[PDB]
């Protein structure tokens, strides 16, 4: 399956797709989320009546805040790839002041929603989704792509009650070490916050918080100024809930593991380490990816999502950084 | 408890990136 996939990958990865719509094909009806340079907002696209989920970038802003390369690195992989779990470019292209992203509306919402509402998943239920992002990483790194964005905030429950992963900004293929500090707090494994070369093993360490977080309601590593949740993770001292079992303590310790030449994904085994871990046990990796295992929550509508302030789509009569974003 | 001091917290909110 990988053989296959990354043939797949590398044809759209040096020939990728370009300027496949144009923002008049597209009716906006509401703001589903906003960022540092842009909007989502979900669309409907009239030729078809499908909705779908349109990310806007603003170039200025993009060039004001450095992200050039960030941003071409998100739309080229994000465009190339092709797994259950992650969100579908359906169309890109830019005009005079953005870039845009159109991709299938996942209707469901956040994880990050649904999880600080009932506060914490059972480890039944936090299993199901941490199998589907072991597969997702596995595809991913299979690829020489390093994720490096993984939260609640950043995945989607679809129809069907399974993941979608969004928010490509941080994603890049790589081959040796990287070294950009980017990530959120709470997810950063201790080698991104020591300034040091890292690597793929940066993802694991981010699926052990994740678990945790899932399955306690609150992160490992927690305090109001970033600093404080920095000293935390050097230290790597972590403390889990009385309601956690054995087998979930044992996976956590050897993904939220600050020794590279022991935390689980990095090793020989790799990613086999993870899947036949004893958490994992009752976990049928195959049905999981043929979505065939019956999801524990079922969540044009937007009440999975948030309400945002609304701002018209101002397009200016001037092309603005044209050459920064000229493969875009 | 851990959890009443994480929704005390500041941090409760969509975590913004660094
Ligand atoms: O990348 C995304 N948002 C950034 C924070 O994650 C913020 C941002 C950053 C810059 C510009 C605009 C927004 C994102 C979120 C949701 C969906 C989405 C897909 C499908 N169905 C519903 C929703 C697509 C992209």
């Amino acid at each position: 399956f990988l053989a296959k996939a990354k043939e797949d990958f590398l044809k759209k990865w040096e020939n990728p797709a370009q300027n496949t719509a144009h923002l008049d094909q597209f009716e906006r009806i509401k703001t589903l989320g906003t960022g540092s340079f842009g909007r989502v907002m979900l669309v409907k696209h009239m030729e078809t009546g499908n909705h779908y989920a349109m990310k806007i970038l603003d170039k200025q802003k993009v060039v004001k805040l450095k992200q050039i390369e960030h941003t071409l690195n998100e739309k080229r992989i994000l465009q190339a790839v092709n797994f259950p779990f992650l969100v579908k470019l359906e169309f890109s292209f830019k005009d005079n002041s953005n870039l845009y992203m159109v991709m299938e509306y996942v209707p469901g919402g956040e994880m990050f929603s649904h999880l600080r509402r009932i506060g914490r998943f059972s480890e039944p239920h936090a299993r199901f989704y941490a199998a589907q992002i072991v597969l997702t990483f596995e595809y991913l790194h299979s690829l020489d792509l390093i994720y490096r964005d993984l939260k609640p905030e950043n995945l989607l429950i679809d129809q069907q009650g399974y993941i979608q992963v969004t928010d490509f900004g941080f994603a890049k293929r790589v081959k040796g070490r990287t070294w950009t500090l980017c990530g959120t707090p709470e997810y950063l494994a201790p080698e991104i916050i020591l300034s040091k070369g890292y690597n793929k093993a940066v993802d694991w360490w981010a699926l052990g918080v994740l678990i945790y977080e899932m399955a306690a309601g609150y992160p490992p590593f927690f305090a109001d100024q970033p600093i404080q949740i920095y000293e935390k993770i050097v230290s790597g001292k972590v403390r889990f809930p009385s309601h956690f079992s054995s087998d979930l303590k044992d996976l956590l310790r050897n993904l939220l593991q600050v020794d590279l030449t022991k935390r689980f994904g990095n090793l020989k085994n790799g990613v086999n380490d993870i899947k036949n871990h004893k958490w994992f046990a009752t976990t049928d990796w195959i049905a999981i990816y043929q979505r065939k295992v019956e999801a524990p929550f079922i969540p044009g509508d937007t009440s999975n999502f948030d309400d945002y302030e609304e701002e018209e789509i101002r397009v200016s009569i001037n092309e603005k950084c044209g050459k920064e974003f000229s493969e875009f | 408890t851990t959890y009443a001091d994480f929704i005390a917290s500041g941090r409760t909110g969509r975590r913004n990136a660094i």
